[PDB]
RNA sequence: CCUCCGCAUAAGCCUGCGUCAGAUCACACUGACAAUUAACAGCCCAAUAUCUACAAUCAACCAACAAGUCAUUAUUACCCUCACUGUCAACCCAACACAGGCAUGCUCAUAAGGAAAGGUUAAAAAAAGUAAAAGGAACUCGGCAAAUCUUACCCC
RNA sequence: GCUACCUAAGAACAGCUAAGAGCACACCCGUCUAUGUAGCAAAAUAGUGGGAAGAUUUAUAGGUAGAGGCGACAAACCUA
RNA sequence: GCUAAACCUAGCCCCAAACCCACUCCACCUUACUACCAGCAACCUUAGCCAAACCAUUUACAUAAAGUAUAGGCGAUA
């Protein structure tokens, strides 16, 4: 049995949760044409495309928001492939899950007829991104492994039910977007999109106004590290044979207008309480805030536009494996 | 904030607490409707810091600090909705004229008995109902033998209780 | 309200308004160790969710974030003299989690 | 409903018998109530309807335990309804016929505060009387002013 | 013979009481009360209408009140309308030639093959934590990874970058015929869009040539057989894009083929038909919205192509459209019809005969490849 | 084999057959809920 | 094959547990992929005054006389519907175009 | 008791219905017929046995296309889905029907018979004397109800007045009239006499229960009964 | 030292070895207090028309018969949002803390889970085994049982 | 709710050899034996055995009822 | 001398007399104890044990006339 975590949360300070769970320390910062195309594939959704059916409210997430990142990428991908020749070697997969399962501190069991035995308590990720990135060979290393970053990890003082995050035993799968005989096994890039429970809107009529950043941070504490992690399972580390390297990836959240933009690296699988007292090794996610990429659409134009937003997607899909 | 579930500080732990004289129902007839609601909201108010206290009285093995003034809230709100209820059962006779403010009528259930068969507050009506229309309010003349036969265990129960009390008056009549 | 009947709305009627709430809840210390933020009350039964969010935010004004019920069965196998069951009443708990980081702790009654 | 011996012979087996009287569907016009209805009769009634000289005689002289129907007596609340409202029953510019029917039949017409109230079992005549007197209820305010009123009426005499 | 055996049909009602037969006396029912009684005969309730509107519990009007209700039927062909008569009746509702190989201006084009079958396996055996993926999982990702093969060709030409895909896009176009009103309609597959046109194939000297032919008629069948027969039906034609859209010429239409049963399924020789009709649909909304209404003959032919479905079987197609007066000059279409990728997969190994992709042919990709640079 | 284990139970089948419906559906059943209500029963149903 | 335990939402199987709940006095509805809609009108909306400069505590003080009760009837009412109709020598005909009605009780508590 | 009907349709169709069985059980429960219940699962393909059925705003004499001759699993004789004008609809197959032939739905009764051939579908006076005939008529306009199981067919004996006459494959007459509609030739799927079921399994696919192991001993109905041929059945 | 079990789900039961206290083979019984939080699972769908010949089997060749488990469109109607309920356990059906009965998914030797011996002596009888000289069915209703593996033929 | 049959929509069947095929687990049945006989058990245990891709097994809901149901007849089974 | 013994009084029976009973609030024919959406509906001779020493017709369900007239395998019995 083990614990099912959701990147794409609805609970309250669910990052510092998840900084436990993956030993990461959490910083801030980081380690002209394309605007045609990216506001081309901006209006065809929200205007230029005709629909035969009435879109409601519900569905604009997953008919409006969800075709125009796939839309974005694609081209991206494929104008940035002179600028970048790794991409055309690429493989760009759409809506293709990511599981990572891994264990982490013990518990003696409070109650049944296995009472006061020690216990292991799992963990697994279940996530299914909205299209990611895969390269044949693996990234540069943003910061050396063993690296201080004396910002201190956070710790839970309770049992980890109470962050609403339940129990289920179903199947073990560890899983980088594709199976294991597959050679673009690394990858460097992943799109994620929030669903209509965790918009800007209904977090503020809710007053966890507080949430709005945190859920961009949770998704991606939780996803990176079941990717990148996933990704070094590949490569044949795993819990006692710790890495070598380290295994890096990042990502970019979503939620309609507002971009944010997350680099992470794993510097350890050794988060079992066995291989994790003598272990000074910590995972290290950097971040950005959410910013909008537009302000709003007068029905034929993007009104309050930042391209800055488009250059930290295209400076992600810059950076080549050495 | 939370701390309006908790009375003052410097009553932690007293053991004797001085609050006494509920709200009797004359005193709240003399208010208005718009002070009666807002007493409505003090009661609720302090009701709710009373059974705080009394769930961590039972918690912490203790006693409660002075459980006889919970008694005076519970029934000042009582006669809170009492008086209120007066008002609107005043004037609905005066409106309507007609009381039981939930409409509904005497109807004969399966098993032979009258009921006061409320009404449920329905969209469509009566005739075009899938459940109502399942529903069956009559006699069905089987029942009329078993209402016979209850009317007589009811006689009889009513017989035994009337013939104690002339045999339990009359052992003190043989005393005094 | 609890022990009341309900207006049944159709589409355009007007928002149900309650004045003079009938149902009383009661706060607890919670009892395996909750998490900061998290205060613990128990809802009688007839209570909604969101009845509970707009119960707190309209009369304690506590920003409340999210919350979490569940239902607490009550143990029945408490037997008497006539060999009968007693049932000790089941009830209604909630999980408040308080919004900007208010961070509420059950304090000490009775020092 | 009975039984009979075998072979009309009480010390042979004794053995239940049903006798069912036999049914026809013929058509049948009303002078009072100018149909044709559609009526499963027996034999018997029509040699009944042919000693009372028509349909319309029969219904309104045999009685009430002889009938044996609710449909017959449904027809006699519907006649005698007719011979005492006085309706015009046949259609305009024609009054000279429905003077001459309702000279036939005139051994009959009772007032119609009795004529609605025959043909109708006690748990039917139940909801004919609910229905007459529902009466809802009269507000208390034009009461308690028609008390008040009347308190000025013993004031200006006063 | 009548279908619809009578039990399962609704009652009848029952007879009604004869009280409602004597004129004219008031019936005692029980709708006074407010329950079903067994005595006191059965009212005779008025129809109920409810007052306001409800989104929820929402009645149609009957269909010839309806407000666009139009007795020349019309006879749409939608995405699921299979055909019987395969590509033949096709041909005689777009009035075209079948020229049975793909036209010599885009074979020349293709005058690097272990990276197809990374993409073939990649979709069978690599793409989820199930064994054996299904036809619902492959069928578009084997589409959508072949495209990234060939849009990694943007370094050698750069025109390639004027050109997206579309996933949500519709169409409709109509057409008389004999005088039959026909119609098409929307896509459920990528459309690679190109902000320019296409380059013509057929020159006029070969298209003048189509004079000669009759079409094939295929009595006794109907030509309108399996199209939706079709009453109210809004005869307007559109192309799904709102006008100034950039990218607004189609380049091919990528058709799919999900839902892993093979009744499901298309039906290859059926399959043909149907993009012809959606490339036909193309090409006429368009020749609809860049000229006028006008049932004529083409100054500037439009060119729409079309690549099949079915991630092993492969369907290729060029379409020229040259005329919109359906009802002497004809439009002609080049098909190349089963080309098949890969003759068949395993997913596991067989026990000795390997897990892999037996049967390869690299050359139905090089079809593949040539219409998609047809437009560089 | 062993005799003992006929009652499999689950609450579909148990209500189905002795519920309150079931008893109120047929005018025969009807009568054993009043031959259960003139005896007092604290349980006239399932 | 127990008789006299409450039947609450806890005993039957899947479809059985979900369908009855507790008095819940549901809000919504539900269409099409078991999406709920939450309907914001049929929530109730508390009318809470606010209490600063309000006079009255929770309970009195004993110094308060002893008095007798008088249930306010519905004549004695009427006797303060009168201020008006002395003078002319207050009253709804129907509740159908008012929002609180009497009779068919269109409001709450 | 809760049984409605599986045969709930209003619309003909192509597609084939989901069939319930029965298991010889009535609409009450108990049973009727043995040796009924629990073969393999079956779907219903809607037979049109009325098999001149003009089309909406069509009269006289049409063609169809034999698309496909399949199997049909609900009885013996296997059917074709056959297509004229804008509607497809099943039929019964005749022999040697292969896919891709023309039938033809004849109405007039002409001056001259037919030179009918192996599928197609005439008027009954319409065909010569001695003609191989199957799914017949009792009345124009009922649709086809005898000659029906696979290999079988009528003969056409002789026509009298109003009438025509027909033996069934029990070898009896019948008078019907010469307007209904017949078609020509056997049905197919002949051979199936001969067919071996082979193992005792193999009736319990078919949806056939064993017979009951009672013995009861063989009455006077038992002897062989050499009857007189039955009469002339007259629907005129 | 055993593991013929185990862990979930479903069904079922409904607080039934959590804390504090207590009365009174050995110290799950009694009283008070506590918990099981939804995201997984339940609880679903606006009409009236109209469509659905081509099994599944790695679905490709091939080969079938017993003929098969999954599909919309047209127009009208529509923009409120994440409520309710299940979530504990050593457990259920067998009157029992019963060697019995009990569906599925993973684990196929176990990272789960467990204890055949209250202590002694080492009689008979009985049981469950193991070993046996020489002989090898002589036993017996019968090679039953055990141990070794095999020959031929009847009856039905 | 056991069982007899049926209906609806489900599930299970390793390994090896080559089809109501063979060996053989899970699973189903219960041949012969010994124990047990107020027992572990109001029919079990230990071995031994029959079948184990089908006339197989099995979960779920439904149906048929006593002058009757049902039954590959044993006068079987229909809450010991 | 342990086990235990004892106890009156709960209540009840039988009659007389008098005709009995139903809305605190909410919930209850759907799987009763469930706030809320578009088809059906009740009336049908009791039989049998038993007695006839079997059983087959048959066998009871104020006083007085009177166990009379009658009925009945003219018999048990009515
Ligand atoms: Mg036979
Ligand atoms: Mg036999
Ligand atoms: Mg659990
Ligand atoms: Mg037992
Ligand atoms: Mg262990
Ligand atoms: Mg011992
Ligand atoms: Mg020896
Ligand atoms: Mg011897
Ligand atoms: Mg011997
Ligand atoms: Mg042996
Ligand atoms: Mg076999
Ligand atoms: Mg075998
Ligand atoms: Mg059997
Ligand atoms: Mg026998
Ligand atoms: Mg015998
Ligand atoms: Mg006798
Ligand atoms: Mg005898």
């Amino acid at each position: 049995m083990k614990y099912m975590v959701y990147p794409q949360t609805f609970a309250l300070n669910a990052d510092r949760w998840y900084q436990y769970f993956t030993k990461t320390v959490f910083l801030s910062g980081l380690p002209a044409a394309l605007r045609a195309v990216a506001c081309d594939c901006l209006l065809q959704e929200h205007f230029y495309l005709r629909r035969r059916r009435r879109v409601h409210r519900y569905e604009e997430s997953e008919v409006i928001s969800l075709p125009f990142l796939d839309q974005l990428v694609s081209t991206l991908v494929g104008l940035l492939s002179p600028h970048n020749p790794a991409l055309a070697a690429a493989a760009l997969d759409y809506r293709c899950p990511v599981h990572f399962y891994w264990v982490r501190g013990e518990e003696i069991i409070p109650r049944g007829h296995r009472r006061g035995r020690i216990d292991d308590l799992r963990y697994q990720i279940d996530d299914k991104p909205n299209n990611q990135i895969r390269i044949s060979k693996q990234l540069a290393e943003f910061v050396p492994l063993d690296y201080s970053v004396p910002i201190e990890i956070p710790t839970i003082k309770c049992k980890p039910d109470k962050l609403p995050l339940f129990k289920r035993q179903y199947e073990n799968h560890i899983f980088v977007g594709s199976k294991t005989a597959d050679p673009c096994c690394y990858g460097h890039t992943q799109f994620h999109l929030l669903p209509d429970k965790l918009r800007r809107e209904r977090l503020l009529r809710q007053n966890c106004a507080d949430q709005i950043e945190v859920v961009f941070r949770a998704n991606a504490i939780a996803s990176l590290f079941a990717w990148t992690g996933a990704q070094a399972m590949y490569q044949g580390f795993w819990s006692e044979a710790d890495v070598t390297r380290p295994f890096v990836s990042q990502a970019v959240i979503t939620d309609g207008k507002y971009f944010s933009f997350f680099c992470y690296q794993l510097n350890t699988l050794a988060l079992t309480t066995q291989a994790d007292q003598n272990n000074p090794r910590k995972n290290i996610c950097w971040g950005t805030q959410s910013k909008p990429l537009y302000e709003t659409i007068e029905d034929n134009d993007v009104k309050g536009f930042n391209d800055d937003v488009l250059l930290q997607i295209v400076h992600f899909l810059l950076n080549r494996p050495k | 904030g939370l701390e309006e579930f908790f009375d003052d500080p410097k009553n932690w732990g007293q053991e004797k607490v001085k609050s006494g004289a509920a709200w009797t129902c004359q005193q709240l007839r003399n208010k208005s409707n718009e002070d009666l609601h807002k007493l409505w909201y003090v009661l609720l108010k302090e009701r709710n810091m009373l059974l705080t206290l009394e769930q961590e009285a039972k918690r912490q093995r203790l006693p409660m600090p002075s459980p006889e003034r919970l008694d005076k809230v519970v029934d000042s709100m009582d006669a809170l909705d009492k008086v209120v209820q007066e008002r609107e059962d005043a004037l609905r006779l005066l409106q309507t004229g007609q009381e039981r403010a939930r409409p509904g009528a005497w109807r004969r259930d399966i098993f032979g008995r009258i009921i006061w068969h409320k009404f449920k507050q329905w969209v469509i009506p009566w005739h075009l109902n899938k459940r109502y229309n399942r529903k069956r309010f009559f006699a069905l003349p089987y029942v009329d033998h078993f209402l016979r036969l209850e009317r007589e265990k009811r006689a009889r129960i009513k017989a035994r209780k009337e013939n104690l009390e002339r045999k339990k008056a009359k052992i003190l009549l043989k005393k005094f | 309200a609890r022990n009341v009947v309900y207006p049944l709305y159709r589409l355009g009627g007007p928002q149900l308004r309650v004045f003079r709430t009938n149902f009383f809840i009661q706060l607890v210390r919670p009892g395996v160790a909750q998490p900061e933020d998290t205060v613990q009350f128990r809802i009688p039964m007839e209570m909604t969710r969101v009845d509970l969010r707009n119960y707190l935010e309209g009369i304690y004004n506590v920003p409340v974030a999210a919350v979490r019920t569940r239902v607490q069965h009550g143990s029945n196998k408490r037997r008497d003299h006539r060999n009968v069951r007693i049932k000790k009443p089941d009830y209604k708990v909630a999980y408040v989690q308080l919004a900007h980081g208010q961070t509420f702790t059950f304090p000490d009654l009775f020092p | 409903l009975g039984q009979i011996y075998a072979n009309n012979d009480k010390l042979s087996k004794r053995l239940k018998k049903v006798w069912k009287p036999q049914l026809f569907e013929r058509e049948f016009y009303s002078e009072i109530l100018d149909k044709k209805f559609t009526v499963t009769v027996t034999m018997r009634t029509l040699d009944l309807i042919d000693e009372a000289y028509g349909l319309d005689f029969y219904i309104l002289k045999a009685s009430g335990e002889d009938l044996c129907s609710k449909f017959g007596m449904d027809l006699k609340r519907g006649m005698l309804l007719r011979l005492a409202r006085q309706d015009p029953q046949l259609h305009p510019e024609d009054p000279e016929r429905r003077a001459a029917i309702y000279d036939k039949y005139k051994e009959f017409a009772i007032p119609e505060e009795e004529a609605e109230w025959v043909g109708l079992t006690l748990e039917e005549a139940i909801e004919k009387q609910r229905l007459l007197e529902e009466k809802d209820p009269v507000p208390l305010f034009k009461i308690y002013v028609a008390e008040l009123i009347q308190q000025l009426q013993q004031q200006a005499l006063s | 013979y009548e279908w619809g055996v009578r039990s399962t049909r609704k009652s009848e009602p029952p007879p009604l009481d004869r009280v409602y037969e004597i004129p004219g006396l008031e019936p005692i029912t029980f709708a006074g009360k407010m329950h079903f009684v067994p005595w006191l005969a059965r009212p005779i309730f008025p129809p109920w209408d409810r007052g306001y509107k409800d989104p929820r519990f929402y009645r149609s009007p009957p269909l010839h009140e309806h407000p666009l209700y139009k007795d020349q039927a019309c006879y749409i062909f939608h995405h699921r309308c299979r055909l019987l008569e395969g590509v033949k009746q096709a041909l005689w509702l777009t009035k075209t030639k079948l020229i049975e190989g793909l036209p010599e201006k885009v074979l020349s084009l293709v005058d690097q093959d272990e990276c197809v079958l990374n993409v073939i396996s990649h979709a069978r055996l690599w793409q989820t934590t199930e064994e054996i993926p299904k036809r619902e999982t492959y069928c578009p990702v084997i589409v959508d990874n072949l495209i990234q093969l060939c849009k990694s060709q943007i370094l050698k030409h750069p025109s390639l970058a004027r050109r997206i895909c579309v996933q949500n896009s519709t169409f409709s176009a109509t057409w008389n015929r004999e005088s039959l009103l026909l119609q098409v309609r929307g896509s459920g597959g990528a459309r690679l869009s190109t902000k320019d046109p296409l380059p013509t194939i057929a020159s006029r000297e070969e298209i003048e040539a189509t004079k000669n032919h009759v079409l094939e008629t295929f009595y006794p069948i109907s030509p309108i057989i399996d199209l939706h027969e079709c009453n109210i039906y809004d005869v307007k034609n559109d192309t799904g894009f709102q006008e100034g859209y950039p990218y607004p010429y189609p380049h091919t239409l990528y058709l799919l083929d999900k839902a892993n049963l093979r009744p499901h399924r298309l039906q290859p020789d059926q399959l043909r038909a149907k993009m012809i009709l959606f490339a036909f649909g193309s090409a006429l909304a368009q020749a609809r919205l860049l000229y006028g209404n006008d049932a004529k003959v083409l100054e500037q032919p439009v060119v729409v192509q079309s690549v099949g479905t079915d991630g092993r079987v492969f369907h290729f197609l060029v379409f020229q459209l040259n005329t919109t007066d359906l009802d002497g000059v004809k439009n002609l279409a080049w098909v190349d019809s089963d080309q098949l990728l890969y003759q068949h997969f395993w997913c596991l190994p067989v026990i000795v005969e390997p897990v892999g992709p037996v049967g390869f042919k690299p050359e139905t990709f090089r079809k593949f490849l040539a219409l998609y640079l047809h437009g560089a | 084999k062993a005799r003992g284990n006929e009652y499999q139970p689950s609450n579909i089948k148990r209500k189905n057959k002795h519920g309150w419906v079931r008893r109120l559906s047929t005018p025969a059943g009807v009568q054993v809920i009043l031959r259960r209500m003139l005896k007092g029963r604290k349980s006239l149903s399932h | 094959a127990d008789r006299m335990s409450k039947w609450t939402s806890k005993r039957g199987p899947r479809s059985f547990r979900g369908r009855k709940g507790r008095g819940a006095k549901g809000i919504g509805f539900l269409t099409s992929g078991w999406r709920f809609v939450q309907i914001k009108e049929m929530v109730p909306e508390f009318v809470v005054p606010d209490l600063t400069g309000f006079k009255l505590k929770p309970y009195v003080s004993y110094l308060a006389p002893e008095s007798e009760e008088t249930p306010l009837t519905a004549a004695q009412l009427f006797s303060e519907a009168v201020a008006p109709a002395i003078e002319k020598d207050g009253f709804e005909p129907t509740q159908e175009g008012k929002l609180f009605q009497l009779y068919p009780r269109n409001f709450l508590r | 008791a809760n049984f409605v009907s599986w045969k709930s349709r209003t619309k003909y169709t192509i597609t084939p219905v989901k069939m319930r069985k029965s298991g010889g059980r009535d609409h009450t429960g108990r049973i009727r017929v043995h040796g009924i219940g629990g073969g393999h699962k079956q779907r219903y393909r809607m037979i049109d046995f009325l098999r001149f059925r003009p089309e909406e705003t069509k009269s006289g004499p049409f063609e169809e296309k034999v698309i496909q001759v399949r199997y049909d699993p609900c009885r013996s004789a296997d059917i074709a889905l056959v297509a004229g004008g804008s509607r497809k609809r099943w039929i019964i197959a005749t022999e040697n029907m292969q896919a891709g032939d023309t039938i033809l739905n004849s109405n007039h009764i002409g001056r001259m018979a037919v030179a009918a051939r192996e599928g197609d579908a005439h008027p009954l006076g319409a065909l010569p004397v001695g003609t191989l005939i199957n799914n017949v008529e009792s009345e124009p306009g009922r649709g086809a109800q005898y000659i029906r199981a696979a290999g079988t067919c009528g003969v056409l004996l002789r026509k009298v007045n109003g009438t025509a006459i027909i033996q069934l494959p029990s070898k009896r007459q019948m008078q019907v009239l010469e307007t209904c509609v017949a078609t020509v030739g056997r049905v197919s799927n002949v051979d199936h006499n001969k067919r071996v079921i082979g193992k005792a399994g193999r009736n319990r696919w078919l949806g056939k229960r064993p017979n009951s192991g009672r013995w009861h001993r063989k009455g006077g109905w038992a002897g062989r009964k050499i009857r007189p041929l039955p009469p002339m059945k007259s629907y005129v």
